């Protein structure tokens, strides 16, 4: 089922000829522009303030990467190296070994953050929600070597972000 | 027989031919691209060039993989004609910026693993 | 079956077997095949002389009238003699229908340009030439379309790298860009994830 | 009669039987000159005899162009041009010759 | 009509590879040993071409892995040794080929676990 | 240059001003996405379509799910198909205003870039709920869609449609009958029926020279044979006429939205099937076999039974493709995309014979061109 | 000669006497599914995973320990021998610990993948989950023993293979565990070969615990030079 | 806040003049908020 | 809108409709930005009983291509790969723009 966009013809009644030489010798659809201009014009504009103002986002939004701990202080990660696997960039890379007391963690996680794509794969595969994309996106640097991520950056940026984490997480878990 | 399609030549003499007309081709050629580019070389070097980029591929016996050969060549020269290389892509060919790499036992032993 | 399974379609199946056997009947000297997919999607193998024959017969018959070329592309598979598999994908809106022609060729062999026949083919084959090194015979401009100016190789082969052999920056001796050797700073990390089990008998293979 | 086809570039064609006439026998002539067993000869010729008959035995264009399903008779007609073309490429290839050659071993085994 | 070349197939001076990386390397054509790890055999079926392995560094900055021989993983999968060693002749590598490994036919037998006078008799199940 | 879209470089002989002969050098964006894709898994591979039409991402991600669904032999339960056709959709309203306010800026009215532009970000809003991404969502996968829509988003949804109308009227005041506008755009870039077929033209740049094909309505997929729309077709294949068929196509996608709203069944949104679609966190912790699949899903991905299809789409720019060859492991052996815009842009040179400077820039304003997908 | 003729999925192999079916379906390019059975380990047929359907037999055999009959038709894809391989795979992972990112063998294992491709996607399993304490056989063998599927693979490799009888099965039903019974160490110039037989991660190389997975690690096929075995 | 302001103007923060160890009475810039009142500002949460 | 009435008139009188039924700016009518949880459903295959995975299993019920007329292996009307696609009709809703 169609319709056609360019298919009528106007009248050559002398009523419809005269309107249309009025129009072609007075400008009225030229007017016409000119009037919508104008009302736009006296409209409102959509600006926000920023930076005293912020666009909206969502508790989905994924913004810079972060590692979270346990509430006893412990890490979440575990060094299953899931992430480094789904990694659609590659930009993940982990090493690991047993602590001192056993345990199963990683001595070497990194991310390239000029790799990274921001797909949020890595939080969909980790297993105990170590991994997480943040709620910031205002993190941009002087130098390129800044962006390359190490362990301790991300357990600091997890240190930083947990309490606005963990409240997008509890307002997200339901539909994951 | 072996029954091979001919790409275009039949046998090696023509395929000679051919390489003969691209040589010419690009050694006329190569004082307009000096001028047009704007190379610090000198036209010497630049046909000295083209006939070591020939030379390259002196051991070939295969008529098809000359006619292949020609054909790029000939693709190579339309790009630097019509100024669609730049200076960039003709200064490739020079390699001024790679340092020489040794070719003697004892300089790879000594820099590397490589053989 | 049910829900999670995608359903069938016997009338388009065995439509597209009774156009197929009659495309083959035709054609006896350059078709070698004919298949119908489980999805209903109709292939016809050809022969690399009659290129320019059958899809001039796809395209000017009146029960065919494949006036559409959607895509035309290649394949490599470096174990068969004839290395690259070209692929083309005809629509015809007068019956509503899709169809597949598939010839083969290696790296010395030219296959013959389509332009005649369809006028898009135009920059694809060129694509095919700069991805794949195949040559088209007739092509009224045949060159690079996708690379850069000079670039040597082909990379769409499967024995081409993934990074390629040389990488581009900016000399401040020369006061130009400049091509080196690859050096990566971080490898790319190669992963083996086949499982050492089998996925689908119904494709299993002769022990030989 | 009609204005316009609707396709661009496209032409009213006055007097379409007797085009369509014309056409039909150029394509029936053209065949006749492919061989008897030859597979395109008998269908195509099946098909235009077909169409052949359609057009002899139907004056009003809107209901033959109803009936022989070709949508709008001066596409038929282009079809009809297009058929006679591919007949003549046709007779010059002879594609009902047997097959060429056989593609080599596993030419088009897949997987692998 | 054809012209009937009597020569061997050669297509190094069309790939555009560097000539270090033709005559430098050694190619291995082999079918990959079974996963010790797993019983599974479907690994095993098809033949691989592989490269030769070249020097990998640890990156000064971030203690990464740095390669700079571009056919460091390039793996290439054939149905038959005669396949790719086609395949590495025209390309003009040097290769090595591996005869393929078979396990050999073993004779099980269930009652042989209760033995009456053999050594084969088990002292636990 | 500010009419060359940043990474086309067209070689132009010209006598005077007149156009003698257009000569288009492309590859500038090309960043070898097919080769890639051979190196990763599926859904590893999902992220690069995206990237292909950056102006109509979950249409690509739709594309590249039914292939992949059809090469599995599966089905996406409704309420995704539903999901996924709203959102589609909604695509379509943002590359349509991407190419008409671009065109008009070409030409030279800048002010409705930035009326619609507002709409545009408010359409980014609702992306960003659904996924978390402003533009590269991800969120069509196969087997359905990544995550339910949270509560609130139809209303907010119906919200935006019920008033895009009168943005559509707005531009449509400042554009149509303007004798200038009419005087840059009619009979300009004239291509004939004949011509368009056989070039391999697809979408409006079809039905803007009469003819009658729309894969939405030959060939549907998902639920598009459950809603009602009309088709615009044009009568003079001008880059007026192309302009009123996109700005038709706006208006029947809000008709499609809003019966897409309307008819939203109740239901899961992923394939109840783990070994093709993840299970739900909650599951993955607590059943062995959910966590074993996760596990192998997100390290291995699924296999794919061997086999190649074709599978199109009506995208916002034509007729959109993929040639997906899968060898039964679970990384896909080759991926061959077709863009509208390869072919589209293939006959530039064609369209633009017999015409000055400027009637090029509008050539190249109304064949609608994103280079991610003509490059790759 | 003496071989008899049986089918596999209708397609006739000429087997020697004695011939399981197991043997008899690889002659075809089959492999059935296993856990307790090796090759070169004296059969068991205790995992169950191997049982197949014969046609015109109302009950499934144990493929690796059931003799093949002259004339008997094996039905590998059946919808009998697909029931009775998921059923075996949820018996399985009934009890079995959700283990797998924490596992070294996850990526490796035999379970998962036989799992993924014999096994249902989902667990009806509503009940609290079994748990044993771990065994310290020395320093190179990592003991985690609630991975354990009880395959007895160890056991029959232990007592056969390297001659020391030092491991065995304690108690019985669902209480029967693998193990010494005592604070013992299998200490044995072919120990360390019980890891790779065992198809779990309940048997792992404490050396490389937690330092790789299989897909991130490359394959060089040598030789090894500590003796002169090679 | 101002509820009667339009979605994006309806909530707004007047920074400090003094943060961490630098004078902000000029030099002010999103990356300030901490991430609790980052929370509120973004319209993540309707809740203080 | 806190935009006074007369400017409001001119605004309307400029663009020759009524602005203020269809505002662009979406003050309050949207929805809050903190919602109640969801339960979110299940699919069919969350079942304790009659669920065999064998019975479900699309992957598997693929096959090879059928093959018709392999080379190396009356009345006979002619056929078309598909019926003739029917004609398009008009809109009902608006034939003409
Ligand atoms: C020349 C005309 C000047 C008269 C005028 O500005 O009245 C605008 C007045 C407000 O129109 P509006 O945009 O619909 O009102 C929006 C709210 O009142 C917006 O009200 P508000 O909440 O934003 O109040 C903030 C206030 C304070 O803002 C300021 O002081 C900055 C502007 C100073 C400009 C000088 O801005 C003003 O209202 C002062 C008006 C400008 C002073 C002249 O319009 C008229 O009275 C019509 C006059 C004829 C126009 C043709
Ligand atoms: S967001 Fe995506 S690209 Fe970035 S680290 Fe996570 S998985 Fe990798
Ligand atoms: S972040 Fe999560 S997925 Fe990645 S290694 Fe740690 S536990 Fe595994
Ligand atoms: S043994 Fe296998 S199934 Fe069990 S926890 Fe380890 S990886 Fe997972
Ligand atoms: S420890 Fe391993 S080999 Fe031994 S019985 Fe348990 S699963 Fe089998
Ligand atoms: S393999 Fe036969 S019962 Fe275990
Ligand atoms: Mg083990």
């Amino acid at each position: 089922t169609y319709k056609f966009v360019n298919m009528r013809e106007p009248s050559m009644d002398m009523k419809s000829v005269t309107d249309r030489a009025a129009q072609t010798l007075l400008w009225t659809e030229l007017v016409r522009g000119l009037g919508m201009t104008l009302s736009y014009l006296f409209r409102e504009p959509a600006t926000i303030n920023y930076p005293f103002e912020k666009g909206p986002l969502s508790p989905r939004f994924r913004g810079e990467h972060a590692l979270r701990r346990y509430p006893s202080g412990e890490e979440r990660c575990i060094a299953c190296k899931l992430c480094e696997a789904v990694c659609p960039a590659q930009a993940i890379t982990i090493e690991a070994e047993p602590r001192a007391d056993g345990s199963r963690r990683t001595t070497r996680y990194d991310i390239d953050m000029t790799k990274c794509i921001y797909c949020g794969f890595c939080q969909e595969a980790c297993p105990v929600d170590a991994i997480v994309e943040g709620p910031n996106f205002e993190f941009s640097t002087e130098t390129h070597e800044e962006l390359l991520y190490n362990k301790e950056k991300l357990l600091n940026n997890g240190d930083k972000w947990e309490a606005e984490i963990a409240a997008n997480i509890q307002a997200d878990y339901l539909y994951r | 027989g072996t029954s091979v399609k001919p790409i275009f030549s039949r046998d090696m003499n023509e395929a000679k031919r051919r390489v003969r007309e691209l040589y010419r081709a690009w050694y006329r050629e190569v004082p307009n691209t000096v001028h047009l580019f704007q190379l610090d070389i000198s036209v010497k070097q630049g046909r000295d060039k083209v006939r070591e980029m020939f030379m390259k591929n002196a051991h070939v016996t295969d008529p098809r993989v000359v006619d292949l050969l020609v054909i790029k060549g000939k693709m190579e020269l339309e790009e630097t004609i019509n100024v669609w290389k730049q200076r960039t892509h003709i200064m490739r060919f020079f390699h001024e910026t790679e340092a020489p790499r040794p070719t003697d036992f004892l300089s790879k032993f000594y820099v590397g693993h490589d053989p | 079956t049910r829900p999670t399974i995608r359903p069938r379609n016997d009338v388009v199946h065995k439509q597209l077997s009774a156009f197929g056997q009659y495309v083959a009947e035709i054609l006896p000297k350059y078709v070698q095949q004919v298949q119908v997919s489980c999805f209903n999607e109709l292939e016809i193998f050809i022969h690399p002389d009659g290129v320019i024959p059958v899809l001039t017969f796809l395209r000017d018959h009146t029960n065919a009238q494949f006036k559409s070329l959607a895509d035309l592309t290649a394949v490599d598979v470096p174990t068969r003699q004839n290395r690259f598999e070209i692929v083309y994908n005809l629509l015809s809106l007068r019956f509503n229908s899709r169809i597949r022609v598939k010839t083969y060729t290696d790296e010395l062999t030219p296959i013959e340009s389509s332009v005649t026949v369809y006028k898009a083919a135009n920059w694809y084959e060129r694509e095919i030439w700069d991805m794949f090194g195949v040559f088209f015979a007739n092509h009224p401009d045949l060159r690079r379309i996708l690379t850069d100016y000079g670039f040597e190789g082909h990379p769409f082969r499967k024995d081409f790298p993934l990074s390629g052999y040389v990488e581009l920056r900016y000399d401040d001796e020369v006061k130009r860009v400049v091509a080196e050797p690859v050096e990566l700073a971080q490898e790319f990390r190669k992963f083996d994830l086949n499982s050492p089990w089998e996925a689908f008998p119904a494709y299993r293979q002769p022990p030989e | 009669l009609k204005k316009t086809t609707g396709l661009v570039g496209l032409a009213v064609c006055e007097t379409p039987h007797e085009r369509l006439k014309i056409l039909y026998t150029k394509i029936l002539d053209v065949l006749g000159q492919i061989p008897k067993n030859a597979a395109y000869r008998k269908y195509t010729e099946q098909i235009t005899n077909e169409k052949l008959g359609m057009v002899k035995a139907e004056p009003d264009v809107k209901k033959l162009e109803e009936q022989l399903q070709g949508g709008q008779i001066e596409e038929v007609i282009l079809q009809a041009e297009n058929e006679l073309s591919l007949a003549r490429k046709m007779l010059r290839w002879k594609p009902w010759e047997p097959l060429v050659e056989e593609p080599p071993a596993n030419q088009w085994k897949w997987p692998i | 009509q054809l012209i009937a070349v009597d020569e061997k197939l050669d297509i190094t001076t069309l790939t555009g590879v560097p000539e270090e990386h033709i005559k430098t390397r050694k190619v291995r054509i082999f079918v990959p040993a079974r996963n010790n790890m797993q019983s599974g055999v479907n690994n095993t079926k098809k033949w691989k071409m592989e490269f030769d392995t070249r020097e990998r560094w640890e990156n000064p900055l971030m203690g990464w892995s740095s390669t700079a021989d571009p056919l460091s993983n390039l793996v290439l999968t054939f149905s038959t040794k005669e396949d790719a060693v086609a395949f590495a002749e025209k390309n003009g590598w040097s290769f090595d080929v591996e005869e393929r490994k078979v396990p050999k036919p073993k004779s099980k037998s269930y009652g042989a676990n209760f033995s009456w006078n053999k050594r084969t008799r088990v002292s636990t199940k | 240059h500010p009419a060359a879209h940043g990474v086309l470089r067209l070689v132009m002989e010209l006598s005077g001003e007149m156009v003698r002969k257009c000569d288009p050098h492309i590859g500038l964006l090309h960043r070898g996405t097919e080769k890639l894709i051979e190196y990763k898994t599926y859904l590893q591979a999902l992220p690069y379509f995206d990237r292909l039409d950056y102006v109509s991402m979950m249409c690509n991600e739709q594309a590249y799910s039914l292939a992949v669904e059809k090469l599995l032999n599966i089905q996406p339960p409704p309420r995704a198909q539903w999901i996924r056709v709203l959102f589609g959709e909604i695509t379509r309203l943002l590359n349509h205003i991407m190419a008409v306010t671009t065109h008009a800026l070409d030409i030279g009215a800048m002010t409705p870039f930035f009326w619609m532009f507002e709409e545009r970000e408010k359409m980014f809003e609702f992306y960003e709920r659904v996924s978390g991404a402003r533009m590269h969502a991800a969120y069509i996968r196969p087997g359905g869609v990544h995550q339910d829509l949270p509560l609130g988003l139809l209303d907010d949804i119906y919200e935006f449609s019920k008033n895009f109308s009168f943005r559509i009227d707005e531009l449509e005041e400042m554009l149509t009958n303007n004798r200038i506008w009419r005087n840059r755009t009619v009979d300009i870039g004239v291509v004939t029926a004949e011509d368009a077929l056989n070039y391999g033209f697809s979408g409006v740049m079809l039905r803007g020279s009469g003819i009658q094909w729309d894969l939405r309505k030959t060939q549907p997929y998902d639920v598009y044979d459950q809603v009602e729309f009309d088709v615009p077709i044009g009568s003079r294949g001008d880059c007026y006429d192309r302009y009123l068929c996109r700005v038709e196509e706006m208006r029947q996608s809000l008709r499609i939205i809003s019966q897409c709203l309307n008819k939203m069944p109740p239901g899961e949104i992923k394939v109840d099937d783990a070994k093709v679609s993840p299970p739900k966190r909650a599951e993955m912790k607590t059943s062995m076999e959910s966590l074993i699949h996760h596990f192998k899903l997100y390290t291995e991905g699924y296999q794919v039974p061997p086999g190649a299809t074709y599978t199109a789409i009506e995208a916002p720019k034509g007729e959109f493709g993929v040639y997906l060859v899968s060898d039964g492991s679970s990384r896909p052996y080759r991926c061959k995309i077709k863009a509208p815009g390869f072919a589209h842009l293939a006959g530039l040179d064609k369209m633009s014979k017999g015409h000055m400077l400027a009637d090029v820039v509008a050539i190249i304003g109304t064949q609608d061109i994103v280079f991610g997908e003509v490059d790759r | 000669s003496n071989l008899i003729e049986v089918f596999v999925d209708g397609q006739s192999v000429m087997v020697e006497p004695g011939t399981t079916v197991l043997q008899a379906c690889e002659k075809v390019g089959m492999q059935i599914p296993r856990f307790c059975y090796h090759e070169r380990l004296s059969v068991a047929g205790n995992c169950r995973m191997c049982l197949v359907e014969i046609e015109k037999a109302p009950k499934v055999v144990a493929a690796c320990a059931m003799p093949v009959m002259k004339g008997w038709n094996i039905l590998t894809n059946s919808e009998k021998s697909k029931k009775a391989r998921e059923g075996v795979m949820e018996f399985l992972l009934a009890n079995h610990p959700l283990d797998c990112p924490i596992c070294d063998q996850g990526g490796e294992c035999d379970l998962q993948d036989q799992s993924m491709m014999f096994g249902s996607d989902r667990s009806r399993f509503l009940e609290g989950k079994r748990a044993v304490e771990d065994k310290n056989i020395g320093p190179l063998v990592k003991t985690i023993m609630t991975r354990c599927i009880q395959c007895t693979r160890c056991i029959r490799f232990a007592s056969e293979i390297a001659g020391v009888d030092d491991l065995g099965t304690t108690g019985r039903g669902n209480d029967m565990q693998v193990g010494t019974y005592i604070e013992k160490m299998f200490m044995s110039e072919l120990s360390g070969n019980i890891i790779d037989i065992c198809p779990v991660g309940a048997l792992t190389s404490k050396p490389y615990a937690f330092t790789a997975r299989p897909w991130e690690t490359r394959k060089t096929e040598s030789i090894d030079v500590m003796d002169a075995v090679g | 806040e101002d509820n009667k302001q339009f979605f994006g103007r309806h909530r707004w923060v007047i920074y400090t003049t003094e943060m961490n160890g630098r004078d902000t009475f000029w030099d002010v810039d999103g990356s300030m908020v901490p991430p609790e009142w980052h929370r509120w500002l973004h319209c993540m949460t309707d809740d203080p | 809108a806190s935009a006074t009435r007369v400017i409001q008139l001119l605004r309307n009188w400029a663009s020759g409709r009524d602005l203020q039924a269809k505002l662009q700016l979406r003050y309050q009518e949207i929805s809050k930005r903190t919602q109640p949880p969801p339960k979110l459903p299940v699919g069919p295959s969350h079942k304790l009983s009659n669920n065999y995975y064998c019975t479900r299993d699309g992957r598997r019920e693929a096959m090879p291509p059928s093959i018709v007329m392999s080379s190396q292996k009356t009345e006979k009307k002619a056929v078309t790969p598909a019926p003739p696609i029917k004609r398009w009709e008009l809109s009902k809703d608006q034939p003409y723009l």
